[PDB]
């Protein structure tokens, strides 16, 4: 059974509302595992008070860098980084949950969210999860991005875990 | 006012587009890599005794969206043609670009400058003169630059300032 996972979404400290992704464990098992667990926040560390850094509207979501919460850094439960788990899945519309990366084999623990199709991105990022409710709360999340994608207020995951 | 000019930062990933912009206009060098998605800078200078206000967009270097970088050298004065000085494959991408350039703009003759960054990394493999010959052959200046120790970081963007000027 497909593992489910939520953020609580809030802007300059306010709440927005409940996002909650299914993860694709039964195609990409370790990298659904890593944003579980760090979801969680079991290992220690994890998303939980990180910022969603980059917002382009039309395009994604991006965010998960908790170790320099600059859009540069996160690591992995497995490393600072591990490698392309496998490309089955694709970029086929808005709620796609998607690995961000730097090049091949770079998964860390920064991640985006689709708003839109982004086929391009197919067989470069490693696709594990998609939205289960709180599609809104992203599609409201856009008007704070831009189109470099610097956001115009501070979007944080408030609070995040695992749901039975 | 003060005369403007629009500046373009271009070369592949990770050659230091963006340590070498930071540094002119902040004077302080990023260690860490966060890749550019697009980012525009105005700094007033002063070049061969005339002040002037260099407007600067700083591009991404990802090949995936090579097809949209053409409004912008369209749109661009003067272009910063930036390879690493330890990365062959950057000292080689640098002929698509002005290639790209050159067709964009349809003329030989645009305002470029070759700069070699990074200078400051012993793992050197683009040699000062393999590069000083490929830039006469295109009739452009050439510089070494450091965005870590900022050697030839004004030196670099008040050259395309330069070239600019004896183009206009
Ligand atoms: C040409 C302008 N441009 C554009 C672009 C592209 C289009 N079209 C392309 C497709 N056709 C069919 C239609 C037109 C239109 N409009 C723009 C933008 C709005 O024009 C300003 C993009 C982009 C991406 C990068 C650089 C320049 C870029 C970039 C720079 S690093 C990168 N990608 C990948 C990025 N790594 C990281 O963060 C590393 C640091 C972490 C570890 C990453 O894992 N993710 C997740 C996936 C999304 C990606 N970030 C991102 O942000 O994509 C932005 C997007 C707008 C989707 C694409
Ligand atoms: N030692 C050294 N490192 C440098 C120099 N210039 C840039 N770097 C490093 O190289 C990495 C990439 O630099 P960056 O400026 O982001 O390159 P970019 O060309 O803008 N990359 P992109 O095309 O993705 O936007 C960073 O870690 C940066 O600190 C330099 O002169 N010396
Ligand atoms: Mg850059």
């Amino acid at each position: 059974v497909n593992p489910t996972v939520f953020f609580d979404i809030a802007v300059d400290g306010e709440p927005l509302g409940r996002v909650s992704f299914e993860l694709f464990a039964d195609k990409v098992p370790k990298t659904a595992e890593n944003f579980r667990a760090l979801s969680t926040g079991e290992k220690g560390f994890g998303y939980k008070g990180s910022c969603f850094h980059r917002i382009i509207p039309g395009f994604m979501c991006q965010g998960g860098d908790f170790t320099r919460h600059n859009g540069t850094g996160g690591k992995s439960i497995y490393g600072e980084k591990f490698e392309d788990e496998n490309f089955i899945l694709k970029h086929t519309g808005p709620g796609i949950l998607s690995m961000a990366n730097a090049g091949p084999n770079t998964n860390g623990s920064q991640f985006f969210i689709c708003t839109a199709k982004t086929e391009w991105l197919d067989g470069k990022h490693v696709v594990f999860g998609k939205v289960k409710e709180g599609m809104n709360i992203v599609e409201a999340m856009e008007r704070f991005g831009s189109r470099n994608g610097k956001t115009s207020k501070k979007i944080t995951i408030a609070d995040c875990g695992q749901l039975e | 006012s003060m005369t403007e000019y629009k500046l373009v930062v271009v070369g592949a990933v990770g050659v230091g587009k963006s340590a070498l912009t930071i540094q002119l206009i902040q004077n302080h060098f990023v260690d860490e890599y966060d890749p550019t998605i697009e980012d525009s800078y105005r700094k007033q200078v002063v070049i061969d005794g005339e002040t002037c206000l260099l407007d600067i967009l700083d591009t991404a270097g990802q090949e995936e969206y090579s097809a949209m970088r053409d409004q912008y050298m369209r749109t661009g004065e003067g272009f910063l043609c930036v390879f690493a000085i330890n990365n062959t494959k950057s000292f080689e991408d640098i002929h698509h670009y002005r290639e790209q350039i050159k067709r964009v703009k349809d003329s030989e003759d645009v305002p470029m400058v070759l700069v070699g960054n990074k200078c400051d990394l012993p793992s050197r493999t683009v040699d000062t003169k393999q590069a000083q010959d490929l830039a006469r052959s295109y009739g452009i200046p050439f510089i070494e630059t450091s965005a870590k120790t900022r050697q030839g970081v004004d030196d670099a963007f008040y050259t395309l300032v330069r070239e600019i000027r004896k183009h206009k």
